[PDB]
């Protein structure tokens, strides 16, 4: 039996507010930054257009799963990329020419009740005075990001075939941090439905907000090293933060089907692949001034 | 804090119950966490372990100390909770511990009586089969 | 036959690995924890970033293997390890 | 200013003298070389002149050991002396000129004069 | 000294011969700057110290009677100057960057006999 | 420059020569942060500033950018009085000028006339 004993620290939580700074990056002494200006990027491969840099552009470090809010926006169109093509192991990621602009409500009322008669009603009561504690939806409007989809899958054709269709689907399953939406503001960790929001298929030659669900966590899964936390309870006043969505992570299935229909389902769960997606065109480099070319010439 | 309290009653050892996390559980009841904590409303975190349907939640809860009879602001016991879900193996356990198959809440309703209510006879069978060897 | 000549003032880079400093305009007058780390751990930003653009250069790109990434993404452990305290933690140290 | 920037003008002295004097004073000259606001705003801009002037003196450096002279004062160089750019005798320039009138009478010529160096010292190099 | 990298060998070889002639936020930005041109001439005198070596200090452009391998350069040499730039043939060679270095050394160590 | 010179001072002066060869072949916080930052930058103007008089004086003597050079100055036992054998083995470079601090200035004074006669030879 190899000995696995955990090791836990309780330390009075500050709960205190807590907003993303955008940060620059810039180089030390006798160090470079090399930036590409072309939009058709490709992720790996050459780039005309190298210019540099003495420091980077404003780089805001966020943490979300499934979606980006707070990044670069695209310069002409929507591009993706990918380590390996049909790899289905590595994670895609898109950058929306267009922002979608996200908005998310939680009710501070706290006066919803329900008139329950018979056995039970001290529990029924009990967890809907603690679940207004802990319920939220979010706003997502159909019509833009609609749009934004329909240029997305433009942008797929080209990768797979375009001969046949391809589809969305929702979180495959696992840890509640990689199938939900994880983002937070105020300092409070939300979980986001987002199966509603990947539900439609898309076939070729092709004002309502849809709601999405939200349960707040107090336990965690913290992203840094494996293991759990547990935070403070959730502020009494109302929480409501305005943001784009500038990025996207999807993990696509692959298909030994021979009708080989393309399934994508939405991934994410490295934030390396988050800050990858704001560092994708820039370049460390430092200077070496001496080299040497052979020739025919004599000494003395 | 480990027996940190809010102004509706519910220390973090009633959410680790209700959540169903048992590592959280285990390091509140190790640093010293209240395993009869109540809140305004009297629910001790052996309800929510118990209604939800965690099982070692509940054992963890019984053999730190919990109440099997604990009464809530209605009279509930563990036991009506278990019941009421179709939980039988929580039953099953709470037996085990001893819970009163007698106690009435304030509706003046029994486990056998909200066993019968619910449907499910497979648990009233194993409730009539312990208050017949009481 | 052919000898070796050496050659100076010639406009080579390679690529390599540094430690890079942060820079942010965090004016420090709020309480924020996430502000007090931008300043008491980088400097304030360039006023005016000198933008120097190549005719012809020929660059190859690979930001999967980027390193750059490597140092930030512990750089912001170090930013939530400072900024934000958990009421409880736990991690599994096994022999 | 203190140091190099000093020793910039430190060689200034004695510009009327002979032509022939300077030259020997070169080498004795050259051997001759040797409270919250002070340290943080003004200190900075000190070190600004220290360093341009280290900057000044380092292309200077450089500039000179172009010609294969990297740390003499004096050298002499194989580049033959075009009667064109003097037509006078060699006595008279080193026993009654100086080095101001003397510069005056070849600041035409001396932009030429730094390119022929620089070719006869890749021709040098070349063989 | 990295800008004009656009040309090619034998006119960066030409061109290296052209190139041979709030008071808190101000000082921690003077002092980077000043980090940057000190360690820029720290680097000069350094690379210069090392070509003090090689025999040819002070002098941009030099030549040795050190003998080069026809495998480092695999290649017939005669179109790398016209077309070829610097940065692809410094990666042609990276590998074979110490050895011939150790070579020079070594060369001056019997020139000096 | 000067700070990694001073590492493995004692050590005996002939592996001393050798490993000299290869070492040359090479909001109070922020105040606090700032203030040793220039007076490390101060350090190090001053290190460049030294050794470009030290290296003008070996253009004096005409070893301009060598480390180790040869002269032409014959050694005179009354400067030191020391065996040649145990000299490099048995004594430091720490040692050295200890024994010799009278005498340097007269050796420095005959090496840059005997680099003068050797110019005016030519
Ligand atoms: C992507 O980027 C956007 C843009 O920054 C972010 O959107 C912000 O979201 C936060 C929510 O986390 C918003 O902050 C909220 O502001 C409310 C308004 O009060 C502000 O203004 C007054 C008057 O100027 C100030 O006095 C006050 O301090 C605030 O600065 C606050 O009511 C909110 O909570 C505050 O009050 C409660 C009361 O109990 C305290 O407990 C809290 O600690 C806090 O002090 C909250 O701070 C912010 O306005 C949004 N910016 C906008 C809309 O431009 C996104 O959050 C970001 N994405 C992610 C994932 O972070
Ligand atoms: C990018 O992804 C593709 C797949 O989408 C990779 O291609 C696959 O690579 C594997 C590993 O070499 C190949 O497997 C080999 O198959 C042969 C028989 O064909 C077998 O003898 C070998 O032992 C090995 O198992 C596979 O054939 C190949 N092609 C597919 C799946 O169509 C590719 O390697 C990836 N590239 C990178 C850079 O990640
Ligand atoms: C993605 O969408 C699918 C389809 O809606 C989701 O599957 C559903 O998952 C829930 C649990 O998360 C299932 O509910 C369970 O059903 C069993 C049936 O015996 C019941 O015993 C449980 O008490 C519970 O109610 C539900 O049946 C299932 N639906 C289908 C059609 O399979 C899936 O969870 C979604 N994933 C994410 C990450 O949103
Ligand atoms: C975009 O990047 C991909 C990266 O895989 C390039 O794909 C190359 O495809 C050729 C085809 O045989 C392979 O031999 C190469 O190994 C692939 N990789 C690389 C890095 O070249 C693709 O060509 C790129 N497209 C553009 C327009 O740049
Ligand atoms: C996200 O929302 C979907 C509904 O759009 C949830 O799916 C429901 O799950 C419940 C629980 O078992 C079922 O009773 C419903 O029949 C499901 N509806 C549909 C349309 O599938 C899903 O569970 C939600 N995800 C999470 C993590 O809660
Ligand atoms: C969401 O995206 C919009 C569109 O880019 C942002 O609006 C821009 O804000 C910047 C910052 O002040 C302005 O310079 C631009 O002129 C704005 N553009 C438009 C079209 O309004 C908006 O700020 C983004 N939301 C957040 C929270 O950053
Ligand atoms: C000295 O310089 C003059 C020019 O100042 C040289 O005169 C040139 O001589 C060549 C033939 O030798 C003529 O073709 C040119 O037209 C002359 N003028 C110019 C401006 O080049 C003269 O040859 C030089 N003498 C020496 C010995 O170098
Ligand atoms: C070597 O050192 C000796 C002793 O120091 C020198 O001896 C000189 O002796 C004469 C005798 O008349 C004195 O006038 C000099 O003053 C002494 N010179 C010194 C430096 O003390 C001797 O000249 C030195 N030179 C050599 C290489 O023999
Ligand atoms: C909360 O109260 C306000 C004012 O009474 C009301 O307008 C709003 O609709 C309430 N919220 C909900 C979700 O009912
Ligand atoms: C957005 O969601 C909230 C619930 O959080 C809801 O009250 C509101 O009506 C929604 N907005 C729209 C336009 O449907
Ligand atoms: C929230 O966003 C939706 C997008 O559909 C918009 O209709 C609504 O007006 C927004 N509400 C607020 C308060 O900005
Ligand atoms: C909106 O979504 C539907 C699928 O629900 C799709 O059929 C339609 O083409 C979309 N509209 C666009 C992309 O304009
Ligand atoms: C679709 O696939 C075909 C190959 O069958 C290709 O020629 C074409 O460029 C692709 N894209 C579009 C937009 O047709
Ligand atoms: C999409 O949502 C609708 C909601 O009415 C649901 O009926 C349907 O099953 C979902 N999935 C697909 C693939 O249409
Ligand atoms: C380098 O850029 C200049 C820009 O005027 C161009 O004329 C020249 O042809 C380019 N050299 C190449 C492409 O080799
Ligand atoms: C200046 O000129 C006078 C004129 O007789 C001369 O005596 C004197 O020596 C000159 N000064 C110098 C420094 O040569
Ligand atoms: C130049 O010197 C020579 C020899 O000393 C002499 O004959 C001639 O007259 C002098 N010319 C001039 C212009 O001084
Ligand atoms: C020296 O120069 C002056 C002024 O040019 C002149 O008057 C004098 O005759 C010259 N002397 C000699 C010996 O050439
Ligand atoms: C040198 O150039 C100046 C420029 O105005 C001119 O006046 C002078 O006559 C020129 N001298 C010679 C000797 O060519
Ligand atoms: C090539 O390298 C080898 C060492 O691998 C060396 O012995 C030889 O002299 C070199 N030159 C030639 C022309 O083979
Ligand atoms: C190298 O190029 C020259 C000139 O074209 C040619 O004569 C010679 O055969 C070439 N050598 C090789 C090995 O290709
Ligand atoms: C240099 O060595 C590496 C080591 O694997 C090799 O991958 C690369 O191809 C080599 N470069 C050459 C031979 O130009
Ligand atoms: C110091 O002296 C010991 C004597 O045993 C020797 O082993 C060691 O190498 C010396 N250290 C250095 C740095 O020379
Ligand atoms: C000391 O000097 C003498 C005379 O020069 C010499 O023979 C001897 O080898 C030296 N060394 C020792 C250890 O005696
Ligand atoms: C070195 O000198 C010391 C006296 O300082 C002496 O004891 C020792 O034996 C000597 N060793 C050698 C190597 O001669
Ligand atoms: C060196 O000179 C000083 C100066 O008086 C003297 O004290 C010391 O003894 C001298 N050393 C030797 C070895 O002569």
């Amino acid at each position: 039996l190899i000995n696995c004993n955990t090791s836990a620290i309780t330390q009075a939580c500050p709960k205190v507010s807590f907003e993303p700074i955008p940060i620059h990056y810039c180089a030390p002494a006798g160090f470079a930054i090399l930036k590409c200006k072309d939009k058709k990027f490709n992720g790996t491969g050459p780039c005309p257009s190298v210019s540099t840099v003495q420091c980077t552009h404003g780089i805001k470090p966020v943490v979300s799963t499934q979606l980006l809010l707070n990044g670069s926006l695209a310069e002409e169109e929507v591009m993706i990329r990918s380590e390996n093509i049909t790899n289905n192991a590595k994670n895609i990621l898109v950058q929306f020419n267009t922002p979608v602009q996200i908005n998310c409500t939680r009710p501070n009322n706290n006066t919803r009740k329900s008139i329950r008669i018979g056995p039970g009603q001290a529990f029924y009561a009990t967890g809907d005075i603690i679940g207004d504690i802990r319920q939220a939806h979010c706003n997502v409007s159909k019509a833009t990001w609609n749009e934004t989809l329909g240029k997305v899958v433009k942008q797929l054709r080209k990768h797979f075939g375009n001969n046949t269709i391809i589809r969305f689907a929702n979180s495959s399953g696992g840890d509640l941090e990689v199938t939900t939406h994880s983002f937070n503001c105020g300092g409070e960790f939300f979980y986001c439905n987002t199966s509603g929001l990947f539900n439609s298929t898309w076939i070729s030659n092709t004002n309502d907000s849809i709601t999405l669900p939200c349960r707040i966590k107090q336990i965690i899964n913290m992203w840094q090293r494996i293991g759990q936390a547990m935070y403070a309870p959730p502020i009494q006043g109302v929480i409501r933060c305005v943001s784009n969505i500038t990025g996207l992570i999807l993990t696509r299935d692959g298909g030994s089907t021979n009708s080989t229909t393309e399934t994508f389902r939405p991934g994410g769960g490295d934030m390396r692949d988050n800050w990858r997606s704001e560092l994708y065109k820039y370049k460390v480099v430092k200077i070496e001034p001496l080299g040497v070319a052979p020739t025919r010439c004599k000494r003395r | 804090d480990v027996n940190a309290v809010d102004v509706h009653g519910i220390t973090p050892l009633h959410l680790a119950a209700y959540f169903g996390h048992l590592e959280i559980v285990e390091v509140l009841l190790k640093t010293g966490a209240d395993v009869n904590a109540r809140d305004n409303r009297g629910i001790t975190p052996l309800h929510l372990a118990a209604a939800m349907g965690h099982l070692e939640i509940v054992e963890v809860l019984l053999k730190a100390g919990a109440d099997v009879n604990a009464f809530d602001e209605a009279g509930d016991t563990p036991l009506h909770l278990a019941a009421l879900k179709g939980h039988l193996e929580i039953v099953e356990v709470l037996l085990k511990h001893g819970a009163d198959v007698n106690a009435q809440d304030k509706f003046g309703k029994t486990a056998f009586d909200i066993s019968i209510d619910n449907g499910n006879e497979d648990i009233a069978e194993v409730l009539q089969k312990a208050a017949k060897l009481n | 036959n052919l000898w070796v000549t050496v050659y100076y003032g010639v406009p080579v880079w390679k690529d390599a690995e540094t430690t890079l400093f942060c820079a942010s305009d965090a004016k420090a007058y709020e309480t924020e924890k996430h502000n007090v780390w931008a300043t008491h751990a980088c400097v304030p930003t360039d006023p005016n970033p000198q933008e120097i653009h190549l005719e012809n250069v020929t660059e190859e790109f690979n930001m999967w293997k980027n390193n750059m990434v490597e140092q930030m993404h512990t750089d912001i452990i170090s930013l939530w390890d400072q900024s934000l305290k958990p009421c409880v933690k736990l991690t599994p140290l096994c022999v | 200013a203190v140091g190099i920037g000093a020793v910039f003008l430190g060689f200034l002295g004695a510009a009327g003298s002979t032509m022939g004097a300077a030259s020997m004073t070169l080498t004795v000259q050259a051997r001759n070389l040797l409270h919250l606001l002070k340290l943080t705003v003004w200190g900075i801009k000190q070190l600004q002149a220290r360093v341009l002037a280290v900057e000044r003196y380092l292309r200077d450096q450089q500039l000179l050991g172009i010609w294969g002279c990297s740390g003499k004062l004096i050298c002499c160089t194989n580049v033959p002396w075009n009667s064109s750019w003097s037509n006078r005798n060699l006595s008279e320039i080193w026993d009654n000129m100086t080095w101001l009138q003397w510069d005056k009478e070849i600041s035409n010529y001396t932009q030429i004069i730094y390119g022929l160096l620089e070719e006869s010292q890749n021709q040098q190099e070349k063989n």
